[PDB]
């Protein structure tokens, strides 16, 4: 993180799409930093399905500029996640907050 | 020729890692030269004892990952590297550590020996985060001094290690931060005797009382080659 | 309101410090100043330019 | 630019100072003098020069 | 020692200082000569040079 | 083999051998200049920093 | 490996002149170029204990600011002229010399009164230069055993004392080398001293003076 800041690291951290980012509501069900699972919950769910985001992140894998971008977790088993949080750090973030 | 000569009088063990030291008197300048000299002698020079190699079951380098465990193998090493132990008389030690079952990795899961102490059970190695899951791992020790980062030190080895060894950096010096500071103290009537304290943060492995005292005789014996001209 | 930040913290609103030398230990003249700046590496590293 | 400023530092007078206004034998005591502090690098002083 | 002019004092025109120290550095690496100046094992680069300190050399030699 | 005789004589070899630095672009003359080197452990080049 | 860290030999004494002399270490461990060239630094240069001269008394003066007549310089410069006398003392902790001369020309530390108690380590040290044909002068100089240096913080006329023979003491650290890394310190100590010492024994008896404080921690 930085320190010093401006409040916009929260955007582009999020926006720029590399850090995983929960598509449905729910509950952390397993995590192991490689797999995130999130039991979603029945109120955005839809009724056929069997109600488990998975999210396979991408571990270490060059960039296009031949630097790492391994994404890690943030959440803990069982904490509960709502659309649109952070479930996993990307390169160069941690905790959603732009780091370089 | 006046000079009187310190003793070192006491010693604070604030924490379980922090202390302060006093030594008493001194003339003139000796607070502030030994002040200096025994800081930077304790920062560079003092023995220690580091975590230097791990093999853990199934990974094969340091970037791979296991299956229900809430870091990368990495971020093990991580961790294992700030690990401190007291030693009893061996240049190098092997730990072995089991867990299953959820939860946290800790320190006092290392089998523990009469021979290694650590400073501090609750330093945490990993979570595991599945019902089913493992680790288990043989940290390797060593003694020495300084820094040595691996890259240097398979360099030194000059055998090819096998695969699946993870190396770790070699951080040995167990004090983390030392502070001196000069005073006028009670003794014999007299003004400008000086009470040096010296006040220091650690890793836990060492204690002051030995700690001044092995300063002091790599002192003495490096100025050695001064009065032998 | 950085002066008041300080002030809640302990520390000396004037942000700057007196320091010693580890090569002697002697002072400093005047304090200087100390803080966390955020640094980046950037990707023009030597060894990839050696 | 830092060479310049440590001698612009070096050779200027202050007005007050520790050690001001005594009088020396040369260069040498004069840095004996700064060296343990017994004078300030810019007090004012006479000194016997060659 | 490094800064010729003390050579260039000895050979006025610093052309012909090249062109001299070369010539007498060849007569001590292929000519198989030794040098005047005591050597120190400088290079016969340095040696030549420190030829022209002794005040003994010039393209008459 | 990098073996450790290599580096007493490459501190004889170097002892005296000026080597050319030069920047780009070099407007003038004193864009080119040689100094003696000296060994170093790192990877970058040590000016002197006067010039 | 533990516990047997790297020491030097003099690489040289690399005496330049009896007054001054260049001692080298190599190797030192990294970093300890400083830690004992500095620390023998504030030794030599604050703490080393000899003799000096600490009081004058010139025929008949007050106060240096009288300008009396005969002689070139002003008293002012003799005062510090004799601060510039470089003396040994056997025993004792104060001693008074008597100095006179007479007839035009110069004066030296030759001329004093040498109790062959005390060396005069320098004779030839002029001291003024006499100005008229009845010129002659005569005084008590006062020198006195004591430590560092001491200003004159502290019809007698007082002056600094010179206690400590080192005229200048300075050091660097520089690049040495082994086979195999090139982070190790080479240590140059220079120094420059008064003539009542040889300065590779000076340093040695400062060595001494920094070892005994050690005496009580050293196993």
């Amino acid at each position: 993180k930085p320190l010093v800041g401006t409040g916009m690291e929260r955007a582009v951290a999020v926006d720029s799409g590399v850090t995983a980012v929960a598509k449905r509501g729910g509950v952390v069900q397993y995590v192991d930093a490689s797999r995130i699972v999130i039991k979603v919950n029945e109120d955005e769910m839809y009724p056929g399905e069997a109600g488990i985001d998975i999210y396979n992140l991408t571990k270490y894998t060059r960039s296009n500029q031949n630097t790492c971008i391994n994404q890690m977790p943030c959440v803990s088993l069982g904490e509960p996640v709502e659309r649109g949080d952070v479930l996993a750090d990307g390169p160069s973030t941690d905790l959603g907050e732009l780091a370089l | 020729t006046e000079f009187l000569k310190p003793r070192l009088v006491d010693i604070e063990q604030v924490s379980s890692t922090h202390a302060k030291v006093t030594l008493e008197p001194l003339e003139r300048g000796f607070g502030h030269t030994l002040g200096n000299a025994l800081r930077r002698i304790l920062l560079s020079s003092m023995p220690g004892c580091a975590v230097t190699e791990v093999e853990i079951d199934g990974v094969l380098h340091e970037y791979s990952t296991k299956e229900g465990v809430q870091e990368d193998i990495l971020e093990i090493l991580l961790n294992l590297k700030g690990l401190a132990v007291r030693v009893q008389g061996k240049d190098e030690v092997i730990l072995t550590l089991n867990k299953s079952g959820i939860g946290p990795v800790t320190a006092a899961d290392i089998t523990h020996d009469g021979d290694v102490e650590i400073v501090k059970p609750q330093h945490v190695i990993c979570h595991l985060t599945d019902e089913n899951a493992s680790i288990s791992m043989r940290i390797k020790v060593q003694r020495g001094r300084g820094y040595v980062p691996a890259s240097t030190r398979i360099h030194s080895e000059e055998d090819e290690r096998p695969i699946g060894r993870l190396l770790v950096d070699a951080c040995y010096s167990p004090v983390e931060r030392i502070a001196y500071n000069v005073e006028a103290a009670r003794v014999e009537q007299r003004t400008d005797l000086d009470k040096l304290v010296i006040e220091m943060e650690t890793n836990g492995t060492i204690d002051p009382e030995e700690a001044i005292r092995r300063a002091a005789t790599i002192l003495a014996e490096q100025l050695e080659a001064f009065v032998d001209l | 309101e950085i002066k008041e930040l300080l002030k809640l913290g302990d520390l000396p609103t004037s942000g700057q410090i007196r320091l010693y030398d580890g090569r002697t230990g002697e002072q400093f003249e005047r304090p200087v100043t100390v803080g966390y700046m955020y640094m980046l590496k950037l990707n023009h590293l030597v060894d990839d330019k050696m | 630019q830092d060479v310049v400023l440590g001698l612009y530092y070096m050779t200027r007078d202050c007005v007050n100072a520790k050690g001001e206004g005594m009088v020396l034998t040369g260069p040498k005591e004069a840095e004996r003098l700064y060296r343990s502090g017994l004078a300030s690098l810019h007090a004012r002083v006479k000194v016997r020069i060659t | 020692r490094v800064t010729v002019q003390d050579a260039v004092e000895k050979i006025g025109n610093r052309f012909d200082l090249v062109l001299v120290a070369a010539r007498r550095a060849r007569q001590m690496q292929v000519g198989g000569k030794d040098p005047l100046v005591p050597e120190e094992n400088d290079k016969t680069t340095v040696i030549a040079l420190r030829e022209i300190e002794e005040g003994l050399i010039n393209n008459q030699i | 083999r990098e073996e450790a005789v290599v580096w007493d004589i490459l501190d004889e070899v170097i002892r005296e051998h000026p080597v050319l630095l030069n920047r780009a672009p070099t407007l003038h003359r004193l864009g080119i200049q040689a100094f003696e080197p000296v060994l170093i452990e790192g990877k970058a080049i040590q000016l002197h920093p006067l010039v």
